Order: structure tokens, then C-alpha cells, then sequence
């Protein structure tokens, strides 16, 4: 199991980092982070480790809605409401933020494009292989 | 065409636009009488709750006599039928269901649309 | 499947994930993850398999919508519903959620995305192979 | 004639994988499964035969709404109905789910797609052949 | 044709599939069956023969709108409707179901891409040929 | 332009819009005439079945007595053509066709769309 | 003159097949008939010829509304009308069945395109000609 220090201290910088996470119980953040250690690589970075597993940690979370609410009906998992209206009392119409152009799922959300700026400065994008003879 | 399916929409959009903390209840008092003589009152009040969503708020003005009355449309569910003469009690106070107003092109009413006036004056 | 304390771990991460399948019936649950095992390899991910099979069970349970319960009539699985109002009371309007021009069919899903990412950190997205003899 | 018990797994199957289906008659369902029996190959995967024929039948009801109501009218068999709305009690508009790209029939509907990944997985989507001499 | 109980046969299972064919005329599908039967070979098949009959005329009566009864008109053969509406008591709008870009002429209804990959399974969709001697 | 294909769209879309569960009657009670005197009553009911949809209910309202009456619109087929005085069984209750209102513009007309309000008050 | 009970046969084939044709004087399709004459072919399919002339009578009547009623106005064989409404009593819309991809003419109706399968399979589309000498 990932060392419990610093667990608490990924998720209690993600908490400082999107104040809106507050109201969100441990339990599930936690599942969250175990969920997307097992992405992050240790060694890469080890000096900025809870940083970005926060970061990535984040993205996930944001994808394209995981993360719901505890009491949030199904069937909205699959269908989004683009708009709604009462009568004579109030109307609102919702929109996508960005729009992905090259289809790699992490230049989709900001913490993903800031993930992706971090490793390639600490390590880099690249992978030059060759065989073991 | 299939009803049902008009049926599940209509439950699903009032689910939408509703509070599950506004207590609201429901009066069916009925089966009255009268004596031999002319002295009786129905034993009925039939208390049951229910929850839907209100809107158009509307002020009560009769003489200018500061009386501060207000009444409000709603749209419930199909279950627990309302009728015509039927109560409503919303947060605490009671209205009287002036028109029932189904939203009906079949039996069995998908929902009602009720209009509501504030009970006394 | 091989025996049963994997399928409540299972099962448990998937509730765990997604909140909203707390009320679901569990036979459902254990119908979708047993026939989500056929098309995962125990011996690919060795380690974090209950992961896996939780990714892609979800995934596989919310492509265009499959597990939409009881009393949902036979034409909802053939058309969608963009639109809905109630005489002059409310309104409303849906929409899909993803666009997958790419048609890959598992980038259609965030858990899609999430189990390719696992897949090619752990052992690769190629297939490369010689004739025997 | 295909063995019975097989034929009343699948059809069981079939019924807990969509619950909307155990209001249909029996002989309809039995109907749709000899049909669907003609396309599935046995000695393939004859391990989760009853598995993949009851999705490819699943596949072949929900193609392009091809399996209607007893007492549905001729007539919409060809034609589809995209709108309609009453004076001032309701309206209501439809779509299409998805949309495919490849004309292959088979990336129609999600049952398709994972008859597709399980016969791609457990034998291939190939086929290489030569001459007889 | 060359008998009778083969064209009961294939009648009885176009209604099996079709259950709204069960108040058409007999004759109507006698004579459609008959009629389609000019373009599918026995020795193809020759185990499922009534299958690919009742297939194929299932497709031939679908293409456009064929099988529209008695009381009709003619210019309902050669234009489409696509919207009516009744004063301000309701309204209706139609659509065409099936988008059929390729051209082939098969690819138009579910019932003939059935045909398709039945034949494709049986026999294959080649035709490959040499000049004698 | 054709109006058999009026017809036939005008019968499917009203038979769309239906449910095939509501008991609806028809009475075209007629041939009255008085006596030597002025005593006689009308011997014809001449109920039939019939079927259609309705829309947009409304309520009675005269002197505030609490009578909770109920009035509706409908839409109808040409065939049992519809007059200004008939009666319509609608879920066992009786209304009376105030206006007829067909939907012509030719002979024969394609449908119907009556005005009903509740008989007695 | 062609065969008058083959003339016979092929109107009465043409009724069966369409209902509709049934309320038309019998001058008019046999004229019909006979200008489809000059484009059949005898010796190509003679076993099923009247099957085939009829078809193609059938393409000629309904390829652009070439066969009107008695008492139709001119003016509406150039312009055709795409919708009309009265005031407050019915409004109504027209449109195009299908759309043409290929510019033969003989792909634009059904029965045209049953015609074009029908001769590939009993001859072909083929024609290989060389010089004589």
C-alpha cells in the first residue's frame, strides 16, 4: 500500500487546490487517488511526486463527469442535459468548455495539459527502445 | 402510442424541478350526512403526503383592506388522485383545489395541474 | 471467474466508483461484471485485476445504454429522446454526451479511456508476432 | 434441431442481460434465437457459446427496431416518426443514438460491437486461405 | 416454387418475424413470395431455404413503401410525406429511417443486410470466374 | 386537391392519439312530437359506441356553491356524423354537444371537433 | 401485336402487385404496357417474361408521376407543389422519397431496381462486343 502520509497530504492538496473539493467525503477521494496511483510513476519525479499524482488525480476526476454526486440519479452517466425551463420563472442553457483536436484524452482538461507540461519538462514525451541481445 | 412511456417522462421532468424538503400534504375529507334533525359533521380527514412543484405566485386584492392572501398553480404526480373540493397543504398552509386540470388525453391521468386559492380569504 | 471473494471486490469497486449503483439490484451487478470477466486477462495485470475487471464492466454497461432497469418499454433501445414539455409547465432537452469519430469503441467512455491507459502502462497497446517454425 | 436446454439458457440469459424483455412471449424470443443460430459458429468459442449467440440475437432484435409490438401498425416498418405533440398537453421529439462510419452493420449497436471484441479476442476478425493441390 | 408446403412454410414465417402481417390478405403475400422467390437460389442454401425466402421477401416489400394495401391513391408511390397537422388540436412529423449511401440496393433495410450476411456465410458475396477452354 | 387523403391522415392521426380503454356512447334521441293535449315523451336512445380524444379541461364556476362540474373539448371521425343537439357518454358521463365545429372544407366532412359541457349543471 | 393474353396477364400481374391500379380504366395501362413492350427484351428471360414487363410497366408509370389522373390540371407536370394549408382548419408537407447517386434513371425507383436485379441475375449487366471479320 502507498505510504498513508503521503496520501493525506495528496489529497489535502488537492483539497487547497479546488476549494470546491471541501464538501466531498474522505472516502471517496481516497478511492480516487489509490485509483490514479496506479498511473503515476514514482521514480520519474520523485522529488514533485505529491504534486502531480494530485494533478492527475484531478483530471480523472474531471474527465467528462466521473465523479458525481452520492444521491445522483442514474441514466445521466451516459445522457447530459443540454438545457431546461420552468414556466414564467427561469431558463438556463449549458455548453461543452473546450473542444479536443487530437484525440490523446489528456489534452482534454487543464489539470491533464498541465500534467503533460510537467513530465515533459521533468522527463520528457519520449521513448527510444531497442533489443537485448 | 404507448402512454407508459409519456407517463415515465412526466414523473421524470416533476422530479426534476422539485424540493424533497417542503412538507406537503394532502385532505380528502368526504362520506358526510346529515341527522334525523340536521346536526352532523364528516369524520374524515384522510391526511396523506405528497410532493410536486408550484409556480406563478399570484396576490389575493378585495377591498383594500390589507387582508395579504396569496395562491399558486402546481403540477403533481399521478398517484393519489385530486379532485375537485380536495386540500393541500403547503408548508403549513392549507389551499383549495379550484380546478383539478388533468393533463389527460387517455385514461388514467399521467399528472395533474392543479389550481390552488388560499383557503378562508 | 474462478471464485467468489473476487466478485465482491468487484462488485464493491463499482459501487464504490459510482455511488449511484448502491440501489441497483446486485444480481444485475454480478450478471454484467461475470460477462465483463470474458473479455479481460488475469494474467496481463496480475496485480491490480479487480481494477480491471471493475473499469471495464463499467465501461461495457454504459456504451449507449444497457442497464437501464425495469419498465423501460423495447423502443428506448433503438432511439433516444432529444426533447420534452408539459403544456406550458416546463421544458426540457437532452444530448449525447461523447463524440467518438475516432470508432475505436473503447474511447467512448472515460472508463474506456481509463482502461486503455492501464492497459498500455501495464503491458501495451501492440501486437507483434511471428509465424511458428 | 439445436439442443433445448441450450436454447432456454440463452433465452434466460437474454432475459436477465435486458429486463424489458420478460413481458415478450416466449415463442417470439424462440423465433429469434433459431434465426440468430444460422450466423453464430459453435466450434469457435464453444467454451461461452450461449453467452455470444444470446448477444448476437440481442444484436439482431435491436438492429434498426426490427422486432415491434403484436398489435404495432404496418406501415412504420418503413417509415419512422420523428415528432409529434398534442394541442396543449404535450410534445415530444426523437433522434437516431449514434451514427455509424464504416457500413459494416455490426458497429450498429453496442450488442454488436461486443460480439465484435469477443470474437476478435477469443479467435480473430482474420482469415488467410490458399489453394488445394 | 415447386410445391406447396414450402410456400406455407415461408408465409408462416414471414408472420413468425412479422406479426403485423397476420391481418394482410393471404393472396397479397402469396403473390409477393412468389414473386421474390425469383432471385434467391435453392442450391445455395439448401438447408435454409424458407429462412432466405422469407427474408428476402420480407426486404423486397420494405425498400420504399410497396405493401401499402388497398385505398391509397398513386401519388403516395412517387412523393413522401413528411409533416400534417390538424388546426391547433395536434400535429405529426415524419422521417426516412435509413440512410443508404453505399447504393447496393441490399444495404436499405435490416432484412436484406440479414440476407447479406447469410449468403456471405453460406456461399460468400465473390464471384470469381475463368473463360472455358 | 385530393380530400381522401385528408381523410385517411385525419383518421390516423386520430387514432393516434387515442386510447382503445375509455367507454365513449353516442344518443341521437329525435322523432319528438306533442299529443291531442301536449303529452308525450321521445321513444328513441339510439346509443352507439364511438371513440376519439379530448383535450384541455376546464371547470365550472357559477355562484361559488361548491356544484364541481367539468367541461372538455374533443376530436372525433366523420363516420356517426356528430349534430348540435347530440349527447356523448364520456367515462359514464353525460355532455352535450353545444357546437359541432367540423373541421370542412368540403362536403362530407373529414372529422369533427365538438365543444362538450356537462349536462344539468 | 404483342400476345393479347400475355397483354392480359401482365395488367393483371401489375394489379395484384399494386392495389392501388385497381380504380384506373384498362386504355391507359394497356397503352402503358405497350410502350414498355419496346424496351423489354424477349429472348433474354422467357420464362418469366410478363413477371418482369410488368415490373418495368410499373417503373415507367411512377419514375417522375408520369401518370396522373384524367382530370389533373396541366401546369403541374413542371412544378410540383411542396406544401399548402388553409387558414385554421389542416396544413400539410410534402417531399422526395429518395435520392439519386448515380444518374442511370433506373435506380431511382424500387421496382426499377428490382428490374436491375432481376437482369443481372437471369443475364447480366455485361457487354463485351468485338468486330466482324
Amino acid at each position: 500500500i502507498m505510504n498513508q502520509e503521503t496520501l493525506i497530504a495528496a489529497v489535502e492538496q488537492m483539497r487547497k487546490l479546488v476549494p470546491a473539493l471541501r464538501k466531498v467525503p474522505d472516502e471517496t477521494l481516497y478511492a480516487w487517488v489509490e485509483m490514479a496511483e496506479l498511473f503515476v510513476c514514482q521514480k520519474t519525479f520523485k522529488d514533485a511526486y505529491v504534486k502531480a499524482i494530485a494533478l492527475y488525480a484531478l483530471h480523472l476526476a474531471f474527465l467528462d463527469g466521473a465523479l458525481k454526486g452520492e444521491d445522483e440519479d442514474l441514466e445521466s452517466y451516459s445522457r447530459r442535459v443540454t438545457s431546461f425551463s420552468l414556466s414564467g420563472e427561469f431558463s438556463q442553457t449549458f455548453g461543452e468548455v473546450t473542444k479536443n483536436q487530437s484525440g490523446n484524452m489528456m489534452l482534454s482538461t487543464p489539470w491533464g495539459k498541465m500534467f503533460e507540461q510537467l513530465k515533459a519538462r521533468r522527463r520528457g514525451r519520449f521513448a527510444l527502445m531497442t533489443g537485448l541481445r | 402510442m404507448n402512454y407508459s412511456q409519456i407517463e415515465r417522462m412526466a414523473r421524470k421532468g416533476v422530479a426534476f424541478f422539485t424540493d424533497p424538503s417542503r412538507p406537503m400534504n394532502l385532505i380528502k375529507q368526504g362520506e358526510y350526512g346529515y341527522d334525523e334533525n340536521g346536526f352532523e359533521i364528516p369524520p374524515m380527514e384522510q391526511v396523506i403526503p405528497i410532493s410536486g412543484a408550484t409556480r406563478r405566485p399570484n396576490a389575493r386584492e378585495i377591498d383594500g383592506e390589507t387582508i395579504r392572501a396569496s395562491d399558486i398553480l402546481g403540477i403533481f404526480n399521478n398517484d393519489h388522485e385530486i379532485n375537485e373540493g380536495d386540500y393541500i397543504e403547503i408548508d403549513g398552509i392549507r389551499h383549495v383545489v379550484v380546478d383539478a386540470r388533468p393533463v389527460q388525453a387517455s385514461l388514467e391521468p399521467v399528472a395533474y395541474r392543479p389550481v390552488l386559492r388560499r383557503v378562508s380569504v
